[PDB]
């Protein structure tokens, strides 16, 4: 992840991030609702920078100092190229949604009123049937990904020592290679919670209601059908 | 210092969200609770022993019987929350939760947890429920449930007031551990 967008989400809230003479001009309602938008972008730039570890740091890392044979690496990484496509482009729209709301003057200060529509195109026509086949694959494939890490740790030492190497940072606690994986296959379903709670608090202005609405049933459409598409290969 | 995974299971207005929340700030969250819980890895010592404990949610994946399922592999313990003050929450346990923990986890210590005990003392909650010609769940009938599910242990804690939580994660270590 990039310097800019870590300060930009660094805050525990919207009501945090903002200036407190900011977040004093508006009414509860509206802080409520954008700390909620707020824990959408912040969880995606998160999800993004998993995508990225498990790429640049994990894939490209293996590739480039072990002796692994590339069908192996794509047995430990499924999908994550297209994967990190997809959510890269969907994060790059909410946080330019996130920069135009900005007050002149000010790079913490925003309200973002508008976000059902960006919601609804990317859960909906090309780029849901995109989401909906790769997440079908990845979760297909989830199991033999993590059975293949543990008999490659447990039988290879040059994997165990590379993996013991890259992961040692603090900041990778939480974001070894099964638990990344985890993380990934996990995301589609926190949507319709964060999208939920927004919308309780989008009663205000009636075109985005239903602009919520309708982005809701399309995220409940692309986890059933993902969930319906999944059926466990093993190794 | 020894790696074990931790699973929250239970319906979806059983607290498991805020649970997992306030252990892994433990510094209340007075201005925002958020929605969604990520993932922790928590270092805990039980007993004098050192445990880098990953804790799991199952949230948002309810409705999803293939999905959910990705969440069990190589658990060490499994949490089963309930809210206290939903005794339809309770009766789910013995019939839609326990058959599916017991089938991909297998030997997997659970423990029975009733969230939200602080709502016994509700007013508000006891005449909602004496509404529905309820009442809050009574500790004998955790332990009743606990016992006929073969779980490890019962416990009962409040996210609201983190009264018991500790206790909850420090016990959750050490089921754990066994072996
Ligand atoms: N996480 C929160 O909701 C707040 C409460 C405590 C803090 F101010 F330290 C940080 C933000």
């Amino acid at each position: 992840s990039m310097e800019m967008d870590e300060k930009d989400f660094a805050a525990d809230s919207w009501s945090l991030a903002v200036d407190s003479s900011f977040l004093q001009q508006h009414k509860k309602e509206v802080m409520k609702q954008q700390d909620v938008i707020y824990e959408l972008i912040q969880t995606e730039l998160h999800h993004v920078r998993t995508l990225k570890i498990m790429t640049r740091l994990f894939r490209t890392g293996m590739l480039e100092e072990l002796h692994l044979e590339p069908g192996v690496v794509q047995g430990l990484f499924p999908c994550v190229d297209e994967l990190s496509d997809i959510h890269t482009r969907f994060l790059s729209q909410l946080l330019e949604r996130r920069r135009q709301a900005l007050c002149p003057g000010s790079t913490r200060n925003f309200v973002i009123h508008r976000l059902g529509d960006l919601l609804i195109s990317q859960f909906s026509g090309p780029s849901a049937e995109q989401m909906c086949k790769t997440y079908s694959e990845f979760c297909s494939r989830h199991s033999k990904a993590l059975k293949l890490y543990k008999e490659l740790y447990a039988r290879d030492k040059r994997f165990q020592q590379f993996i013991r190497k890259v992961t040692r940072p603090a900041v990778l606690k939480r974001h070894g290679v099964q638990e990344c994986i985890l993380l990934v296959t996990q995301r589609i379903t926190k949507y319709p919670l964060l999208i939920s709670r927004i919308l309780q608090h989008s009663h205000g202005i009636e075109e985005e209601r239903q602009d919520l609405t309708t982005a809701l049933g399309l995220v409940k459409e692309l986890l059933s059908n993902v969930d319906e598409g999944i059926y466990q290969l093993e190794k | 210092a020894i790696r074990k995974k931790l699973v929250i299971v239970g319906d979806g207005a059983c607290g498991k969200t805020c649970l997992l929340i306030v252990f892994s700030k433990d510094q209340f969250p007075e201005v925002y609770v958020p929605t969604v819980f990520e993932n922790y890895v928590a270092d805990i010592e039980v007993d004098g022993k050192q445990v880098e404990l990953a804790l799991w949610d199952t949230a948002g994946q309810e409705d999803y019987d293939r999905l959910r399922p990705l969440s069990y592999p190589d658990t060490d313990v499994i949490l089963m929350c309930f809210s206290i003050d939903s005794p339809d929450s309770l009766e789910n346990i013995p019939e839609k939760w326990t058959p599916e923990v017991k089938h991909f986890c297998p030997n997997v210590p659970i423990i029975l947890v009733g969230n939200k005990k602080d709502l016994r003392n509700d007013e508000h909650t006891r005449r909602e429920l004496a509404k529905m010609k309820q009442e809050p769940v009574k500790p004998e009938e955790g332990r009743d449930m606990a016992n006929r599910i073969g779980a490890f242990g019962y416990m009962e804690c409040s996210a609201k007031t983190k009264d018991g939580v500790r206790e909850v994660f420090e016990m959750a270590t050490r089921a754990a551990l066994q072996a």
